This record gives C-alpha cells, structure tokens and sequence, in this order.
C-alpha cells in the first residue's frame, strides 16, 4: 500500500485501439514537473478493460522497446500508435489501499436480503474490474438493519460458492440459490 | 451493465 | 489537461 510496484502487461489492439487514454509527458506534466505518461481511462469494452490489468494512474514506462519514461505526449502517442498488434508495456504504480475482507450473516427478510448487486464479465460495473459490487441498500431491509455492509462493497463468496470472475446472472443464481440465513465474504475499502 | 435485486 | 486516445 503506497509503495511501487512494476508489471509487465501484454495487450492485443482490437478495432477501437487498446482501450485507454493517456496524460503528461516532458511537455504536458500533470502533477508536478513528474514528465510520467499516465493512464486516466479505462474504455468500457476495450482491450485493457478485458484484460483488467492496467488501471488508472498506472505509469507507463516502457511500449516494447521504446522507453517512454521522459518524452513529449505526442512522442507517447506515437510509439503506442506504431507498437503493431500486439503491444508489449511495462508500467509502474503505487499499490492502493488494502482492502478489508469481512464474514456477515444475514437473514433474509419478506423480500429477501435488501440489497442490489452490479457487475460480472461482460458487464465489468468499473472498467477491467469483472468483480460483484453492491449498487443498493433497502432501508429498513435486512442489509440494512444488520448495518455492515454498504454500497461500494464487493461480494466475493456466498455461503462456500466463489464469485470471482463470474457472469453477472451466476452471481444472482449463486445469491439466490440460499437458505433463509445467508453467509456472505465481503470486500471493504 | 446490469443491477439485480437480492 | 491534455489526453489521447489510445
Ligand atoms: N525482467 C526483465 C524484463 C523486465 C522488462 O521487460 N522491463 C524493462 C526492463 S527494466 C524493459 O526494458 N522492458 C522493455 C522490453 O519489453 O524489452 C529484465 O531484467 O529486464
């Protein structure tokens, strides 16, 4: 968490390009006088967004052989442009904040849990995040009487059954196909 | 994108 | 700030 670290990711560019867009440069710094390339987006559907690797704010170093390190923005758009089909990066990025994993057990009410869900492969809810998040809480719901989880959680198990990397109607067959008293494994920031 | 209830 | 589309 807050400390460097570095990674070699490999995109494939698809008809819209690889899928993300860039700031800085020695001639366009954002932050600072930090001449970085930086990534400030995502594209919903995208190569990087389908790869989910790359994030926002992660620095680009290197495009295949091409050091990126301190050239002008145009330089960095030209050499991701001449890069071919097959787009080799090694990037660097501060480590977030660690998450908190927690266990809850909720009874269902007479409308079940209280709460919605969003995300799933092919419908990433952040772009190249496949993750299950909540969306919703009913008040006065059993989510919310309980009072643990929140909107923005992430929902990485129910009961013994994964959600990682899942379509989105799995997910709701998986939360769905329980008992009155259900366990969940919950992701906070 | 979709959202679902539970 | 400027941004491209890649
Ligand atoms: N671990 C290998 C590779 C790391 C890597 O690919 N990143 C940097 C080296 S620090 C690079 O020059 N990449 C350009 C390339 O893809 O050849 C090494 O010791 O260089």
């Amino acid at each position: 968490e807050g400390e460097m670290e570095y990674e070699e990711i490999t995109l494939e560019r698809g008809n819209s390009g690889l899928g993300f867009s860039i700031a800085g440069g020695t001639d366009n710094p954002h932050i600072g006088d930090d001449p970085s390339i930086f990534i400030t987006k995502i594209i919903p559907g995208g190569a990087a967004a389908q790869d989910g690797r790359l994030r926002v704010n992660d620095s680009i170093l290197f495009v295949n052989e091409v050091d990126v390190r301190e050239v002008t923005h145009s330089a960095a758009v030209e050499a991701l442009k001449e890069a071919g089909s097959i787009v080799r990066l090694y990037v660097m990025r501060r480590k977030p904040p660690a998450e908190k994993v927690m266990e809850i057990k909720l009874i269902k009410g007479p409308k079940g849990l209280g709460f919605s869900i969003a995300g799933g492969v092919g419908n990433q809810h952040i772009p190249g995040d496949n993750s299950i998040y909540v969306t919703k809480i009913i008040e006065g719901g059993a989510a919310h009487k309980d009072g643990r989880l929140q909107i923005g959680d992430k929902i990485l198990a129910v009961n013994s059954v994964g959600l990682e990397d899942v379509m989105h109607e799995d997910a709701v067959a998986a939360l769905k196909n329980t008992y009155d008293v259900v366990y969940l494994k919950v992701a906070k920031p | 994108r979709r959202e679902s209830e539970i």
